[PDB]
RNA sequence: AAGGUAAGUAU
């Protein structure tokens, strides 16, 4: 599994984009 | 959406990768561990950020703790799921007709909030508007900023950003919306924690690290030197050109070193295993970054030298208890200079010869408890330290110092003037003590103390680390100056010299 | 409690013997 | 100078025509062929 | 299996013309006339036995020619270190992949005519060495593994294992049995024939080198045609056997000339007589279309796809 | 204009008052003030913020 | 010491006292013998010779083939170097050194 | 730039004091200004700066 | 076109490397009318001009000099040895002979670097040195 | 203890040549050193039983002016391997360092 | 004006020019600019159905 | 197949 990065499209259905895509918050 | 995109990204990110391996080592690795990869440069690494889906192995997401009662192990990724897996890009990316419909939404609700405050006799509030942080296309979350004044002056500044490719001589990625103009749209503060945490955590990503060859625990607070003094040196003294890419070529030995374990595998870079000159580090392919920092790290015999500070340590230690051990004896044999570094200790470290008798129970580890002294009795005995380099999967020092006894005891070249002892044995990588074997009657809490205390603060060791902390540029943790004087004013005759400005 | 001074071995340079003086 | 003096340029380059023949001799017979 | 034996058939089918109007010489018949050789009569056994021992005598040669004891080939063909070799030793004895070849192909001959020999002297009886004969026609990728001697042989072991595929299916079809009991090693046989046919060019062109004593650039070329063609032609317009030095400087104007022309600047130099004024002209045209002509012939081949190198880049792009 | 011969760098014989001078005037005494020592642990700053 | 002639009676490669850089076995080579030579390149020329007419003659056609597209690099200027020894002795007597 | 010359001037008068008799401890309260003072220490390493909490 | 001094005679280049004193001898073997011999010639005749305080270039044939073919295993085309302070150096470049290097530097000052770094390394007494470019790949892509 | 060094103290002008080989430095070498017509002196510290050399040897010249020549002049050149360095001998005699004690208080 | 330099980008597709100008040319030019921009958009100047927009 | 010879020093 280390030897190579693998396509992206064999887990493609896995999720969707920006799935755990939290906004931010204000500092001070 | 488009597959072609994706294919083309990873087929150009394992191009990437490979050049990276190529740049590290002429051959190709077998495993290629993607710890280094994709660790953060604040850890210590390249930190590469990636649409793919690499799924880490488990075997690699081991890690230990050689606490003072026992060394304990640890497996972050242990889950009952799908392996762990670096997290891609696009997992922490808006959509962009969800971009859309937050800015109107976030718009809309911001225009309401104006006309509500205008009657407040005050200016916006910006701090309820806090719930609508981070969103927008404009850049809502610098709709605050302090620079506003300044920044509504300009006009159209999108054709300047593009024809900045004309202006510049440089490529411009960020040519569709200007930075502290639009807001940072995107949001990529979770990707750190999740890759971080999804490598194993910050000790499972560590302990590949040589983190653990250091006796400080600089698990926070701890200096990265980015650039040394010879960069100084080098920009000043206006380099060549072989200069220029010798000093270029620093961060990369730099944290080729800091790399060490997880690149210098057994399963990783298959072939004919080889040693240093005159050391103990097995390296398999050559690494010339590696190899040289190595050298640089052992120089002058330091491996002969740790040895000899380390039987000498126990030595006096022995020397010093030798009343309760009943020692007659405690010397050493005339060991052939090499046979500190040698694979097979042939010549025994330390005799010690008690009075009359000595019982001796059967072999085992320190972390035992259990003892029967019937088990043998001899007038002789026998110790033995194996100075050790552990790599990021033969670090376990308890099962290498059992399988290294079983070997060198029972052995025909070896040659043990008693049959009855312990063999001791150092991870330097890992800094981690252990014995197997026999033990004196009460001194197996001796030896142990012994070695601990010894390993504490060695003077070899010391250098070792210090040299380490050199070479790698990591700097110690800054202590805390006492910026409080209240105990100072009373203590004030007590310092030596002391004035003020 | 007090520690002798802790002598060591010149394996280097010497041509006395091969092996380190014991 | 670094360089060969005329006599030993002229040289070379006469040696340089007679052993490539691909651009020099009366005929192209080969690379290292010592007759064109 | 069958589909790719179809493949590989349909393929030897497709490529089949013969230009090779040869004058039949018969070079085997031509070295049986050489004095050199005498021709007897013999066992075929004993013919292998003698094949074996002086391919063993080849590569006891091949190996200590040089003195180095460091590799070490035993009578069944197989190389082995003396000890634990040495980085540098390892280094000093080395041999290129058609050694490779060749020890495979040794060791397989080898290990034929020791079978045949074996069985010869009683212990196994015939049946059993028709199967071994199948097995090892069949097997030799997993018996030698040619694979890293050779990447091509790879294609025949691979084809090997189809017709056996198909060999042993026939045989165990019905009332025989579904064990190891196939022999028709002819099949393989007449594969690995060929394929050694194929290969035994190389390994004795090879052996002749060793037996004797002599044991990017098309652009470059094309530049340094051009600029040894027009200095030639100066040295036999400038009469060398009175003026020397001045010939060198000539170059420089060279140099200066093609620079003019990078430039794009005007060029004229009075001092200069007019036919070489012409002759520079023509040089500088020359090389001009041929500058221009491969730097957008690179810049294509850049924009295409191909790989190209960081220099060969810069240096397109400043063509460009 | 040939490139100058490599040789091996040679150190200031002595140090002088005029040669610190230079070295007062031309050196690393700025670049010293900014430190280049970078935290174990995670900024605050994005992963690419540059 | 380019010019200068080789005194004979010593070896080069021994003189100079060199070390044999052996980089790799079996790349480099490391009368009865010269008639079994003369023999064995005899039997190589006569297997050889069963094909070397028709591929020198195929050879040559294809050469001529390709001069007539593109001859070689002194013969488009052959016409200039014929006219180039008109010029005068004092004309390139007087070429100017300077670039 | 009135404290960036002050810190060379302190400096100096600790090059110009003996390291035994310059002071092991420079208990300045002015913490902004300990920091160029700071700086102008590590010309001394075997001397230390430490904040001084109280204020002569 | 080839004007950089050539060695008619073999013993000749074998004293010609041996009257040295503080410069790299870089005796280039093979033969001109090579192409990509040709091309390394270009490349040698360029960088002579910028590095002849230091760096001296000596070209060879093979067929007039063949008794320094076996010595140290010249079978190549563009094979280069760095003869210098009359000792062959070691420099090594991500191959595996790392004492001759035999194809054409693609830039010059590549060629340049190598050179300089060469002459640092015999300078200081070392008879091995590494070169800042490794040529194990050639970076193609 | 050194009385040789006393008949040495003969010429002011004493250079301090260090970077020596064990082999490479010789009464040759400093002969083909010895540029200056005036009287050089080829001691050299070495071992007391293999005679071996640690590098650094002393040539004395009655010549100031030869000194500063020779300076600049044989800096970084020398005919053996090992490249030769020259530095400005601040040897001392007991005598002095007993001064230099009793003058060290102020 | 002086002689602006032109360079080229090479996108392994085309050639795109820089251009580098005289400094006191180039901010004069771009106070010029940031002014007609600031004068255009006060004024409605240039239609919205131009595609490049500040505000999307 | 390989892309994995530390150099140095006299024997």
């Amino acid at each position: 599994p280390t030897g190579e990065v693998l396509s992206l499209v064999g887990k493609l259905e896995g999720t969707r984009m920006g799935d755990k895509a939290q906004r931010t918050k204000p500092q001070m | 959406n488009t597959q072609e995109l994706l294919d083309l990204l990873v087929k150009c990110e394992n191009k990437i990768q490979t050049r990276i391996k190529i740049g590290l080592n002429s051959k190709m690795p077998s495993r290629f561990p993607p710890v280094v990869f994709y660790t953060p440069k604040e850890l210590g690494g390249l930190g590469m950020l990636s649409m793919g889906h690499v799924l880490i192995p488990q075997s690699d997401l081991r890690w230990s703790k050689q606490t003072d009662v026992g060394i304990t192990h640890f497996r972050s990724g242990m889950s009952h799921e799908e392996d762990q897996l670096i997290p891609n890009l696009y997992r922490y990316i808006q959509p962009w007709e969800s971009e859309f419909i937050d800015s109107q939404r976030v718009w809309a609700e911001y225009a309401l909030k104006r006309q509500e405050a205008i009657a407040q006799n005050r200016r916006l509030t910006l701090e309820d508007l806090e719930d609508s942080w981070d969103r927008g296309i404009p850049r809502i979350n610098t709709l605050f900023q302090k620079d506003r004044h300044t920044l509504a002056y300009d006009k159209g500044w999108r054709v300047r950003t593009d024809f900045k490719q004309y202006q510049v001589l440089k490529q411009n990625p960020f040519w569709w919306t200007h930075q502290r103009h639009d807001g940072k749209l995107w949001n990529l503060n979770n990707y750190r924690t999740d890759m971080i945490q999804a490598l194993g955590g910050v000790e499972g990503i560590l302990e590949h690290t040589l983190f653990k060859g250091t006796y400080f625990p600089t698990w926070e607070g701890l200096f990265w030197e980015k650039a040394s003094g010879f960069e100084e040196s080098m920009k000043w003294k206006k380099l060549t050109n072989a200069q220029r890419s010798g000093l270029n070529q620093i961060p990369n030995r730099r944290f080729t070193l800091w790399w060490s374990p997880t690149i210098n595998r057994a399963n990783v870079y298959v072939g004919f295993q080889v040693q240093l000159d005159l050391t103990g580090i097995f390296m398999h392919g050559k690494i010339p970054t590696l190899k040289i920092s190595l050298i640089q790290i052992f120089r002058a015999h330091l491996w002969q030298k740790i040895h000899e500070s380390i039987v000498m340590d126990l030595c006096q230690v022995f020397d010093q208890e030798l009343d309760a051990l009943e020692i007659e004896t405690v010397q050493k044999e005339t060991i052939h200079p090499r046979k500190s570094y040698k694979m097979n200790s042939s010549c025994a470290d330390i005799l010690l010869f008690a009075s009359y008798k000595w019982n001796v129970s059967r072999p085992s580890l320190l972390a035992d408890s259990k003892d029967v002294m019937d088990s043998t009795t001899t007038q002789k005995y026998w110790i033995d330290i194996q100075l050790r380099w552990g790599d990021y999967d033969s670090h376990d020092i308890e099962r290498y110092a059992r399988a290294k006894f079983l070997d060198y005891t029972t052995d025909n070249m070896s040659i043990y003037p008693s049959p009855t002892g312990v063999l001791i044995a150092i991870d330097l990588a890992y800094n981690l003590h252990s014995a197997y074997g026999n033990w004196f009657p009460g001194s197996k809490p001796l030896i142990q103390q012994a070695m601990a205390k010894i390993m504490k603060a060695n003077p070899a060791l010391y250098v070792l680390r210090e040299r380490i902390r050199k070479g790698l540029q990591l700097y110690s943790s800054e202590p805390t100056e006492p910026y409080l004087s209240s105990q100072n004013y009373g203590e004030l005759f007590s310092n030596q010299i002391i004035w003020f400005v | 409690n007090v520690s002798q001074k802790r002598k060591y071995r010149q394996y280097m340079n010497r041509k006395g013997g091969f092996n380190r003086p014991l | 100078e670094v360089y060969a003096p005329g006599l030993d340029i002229e040289s070379s380059l006469k040696q340089l025509a007679e052993r490539r023949t691909d651009i020099f001799g009366v005929e192209e017979t080969a690379i290292g062929k010592k007759i064109g | 299996s069958y589909q790719k034996l179809l493949k590989y058939y349909v393929l030897n089918a497709l490529k089949h013309r013969p230009p090779k109007a040869q004058k039949k010489r018969y070079l085997f018949r031509s070295f049986k006339a050489t004095k050199f050789f005498q021709s007897t009569k013999l066992d075929w056994v004993e013919v292998g036995l003698q094949v074996c021992r002086q391919g063993y005598n080849m590569l006891n040669l091949l190996i200590h020619r040089k003195n180095l004891n460091y590799l070490h080939l035993d009578y069944n063909f197989n190389l082995k270190p003396v000890k634990t070799l040495t980085t540098k030793e390892r280094k000093k004895s080395r041999f290129g992949n058609a050694f490779h070849l060749c020890r495979e192909v040794l060791r397989l001959t080898k290990l034929v005519v020791d079978s045949h020999v074996q069985y010869r002297l009683g212990n196994v009886d015939a049946f059993q060495l028709a199967d071994g004969l199948q097995y090892i026609f069949a097997h030799v990728g997993q018996l030698t593994g040619m694979y890293r001697y050779k990447y091509k042989l790879m294609r025949q072991i691979r084809m090997c294992k189809d017709l056996k595929h198909l060999i042993y299916y026939r045989f165990n079809t019905g009332p025989v049995g579904k064990g190891p009991g196939c022999g028709f090693w002819a099949a393989g046989w007449r594969v690995w024939l060929f394929f050694m046919r194929g290969i035994t060019p190389l390994l004795e062109r090879w052996l002749g080198n060793l037996l004797a004593r002599q044991f990017q650039r098309v652009e470059s070329h094309f530049d340094l045609e051009l600029r040894a063609a027009v200095m030639h032609d100066i040295l036999d317009m400038m009469p060398e056997g009175i003026k020397q030095n001045k010939a060198r400087t000539i170059l420089q104007h060279l140099s200066e000339a093609w620079r003019c022309w990078k430039a794009n600047i005007p060029w004229k130099v009075p001092g200069l007589p007019t036919p070489i004024e012409n002759m520079i002209l023509r040089y500088v045209k020359a090389k001009a279309d041929w500058w221009t002509n491969t730097a957008h012939y690179n810049r294509e081949r850049i924009r295409r796809g191909a790989t190209v190198d960081k220099t060969v880049c810069k240096k397109n792009l400043g063509r460009l | 204009k040939p490139l100058p011969a490599p040789l091996d760098g040679q150190r200031k014989k002595r140090g002088g008052r005029r040669y610190r001078k230079m070295k007062e005037r031309l050196g690393l005494t700025e670049i010293r003030k900014q430190a280049n020592r970078m935290s174990f642990g995670e900024i605050e700053e994005d992963a690419y913020q540059e | 010491f380019l010019g200068m002639p080789a005194p004979l009676g010593y070896v080069p490669g021994l003189g100079r006292g060199a070390t044999g850089f052996t980089t790799r076995s079996d790349i480099g080579p490391a009368k009865d013998d010269e008639e079994a030579d003369a023999i064995y390149a005899a039997l190589d020329k006569r297997m050889d010779e069963r094909r070397k007419e028709r591929r020198e003659q195929r050879e040559k056609e294809e050469i001529e083939k390709y001069r007539m597209e593109r001859p070689k690099i002194q013969q488009q200027f052959s016409d200039l170097k014929r006219k180039l020894a008109e010029v005068t002795e004092e004309e390139w007597l007087s070429i100017p050194e300077v670039g | 730039l009135a404290k960036w010359k002050t810190a060379e001037e302190v400096a100096a008068l600790i090059r110009s004091l003996p390291v035994e008799e310059q002071p092991k401890q420079i208990i300045v309260t002015r913490k902004g200004m300990l920091d160029p003072l700071e700086v102008h220490l590590l010309d001394f390493p075997n001397i230390v700066i430490k904040g001084s909490e109280l204020q002569l | 076109s080839y004007m950089l001094p050539h060695l008619h005679n073999g013993w000749q280049v074998d004293q010609a490397i041996l009257s040295e004193e503080d410069r790299v001898v870089v005796i280039r073997f093979g033969h001109d009318w090579d192409p990509t011999c040709m091309k390394m010639d270009e490349v040698l005749y360029s960088i002579a001009e910028k590095v002849k305080n230091f760096a001296v270039i000596y070209l060879v044939d093979i067929t007039e000099v063949p008794d320094f073919n076996k010595m140290y295993e010249l079978y190549d085309p563009c094979t280069v040895m760095f003869f210098f302070r009359n000792k062959h150096i070691m420099i090594d470049l991500g191959t595996g002979n790392n004492n001759k290097i035999n194809w054409a530097m693609e830039d010059k000052q590549e060629m340049v670097d190598i050179i300089e770094t060469v002459y640092r390394g015999a300078r200081k007494g070392r008879g091995l040195v590494v070169s800042p470019k490794d040529y194990s790949t050639k970076y193609r892509y | 203890e050194d009385p040789s060094l006393l008949e040495w103290d003969a010429d002011d002008f004493r250079i301090f040549c260090g970077d020596l080989g064990n082999e490479v430095n010789d009464d040759i070498l400093a002969r083909a050193f010895s540029r200056f017509p005036s009287f050089l002196k080829a001691k050299v510290i070495r071992d007391k039983r293999t005679g071996k050399t640690k590098g650094y040897g002393f040539v004395s010249f009655k010549d100031p002016s030869d000194y500063v020549r020779a300076m600049r002049e044989m800096n970084g050149k020398y005919v053996g391997s090992r490249p030769i360095k020259l530095r400005k001998s601040m040897w001392k005699d007991r005598n002095l360092d007993v001064v230099r004690k009793k003058q060290k208080e102020k | 004006f002086k002689e602006v330099g032109i360079e080229f980008m090479d996108l392994y597709s085309h050639l795109v020019p820089v251009y580098d100008v005289e400094p006191l040319e180039k901010i004069t030019d771009a106070y010029l600019d940031q002014y007609l921009w600031y004068e255009a958009d006060k004024r409605r100047l240039f239609p919205p159905w131009i595609k490049p927009a500040d505000t999307e």
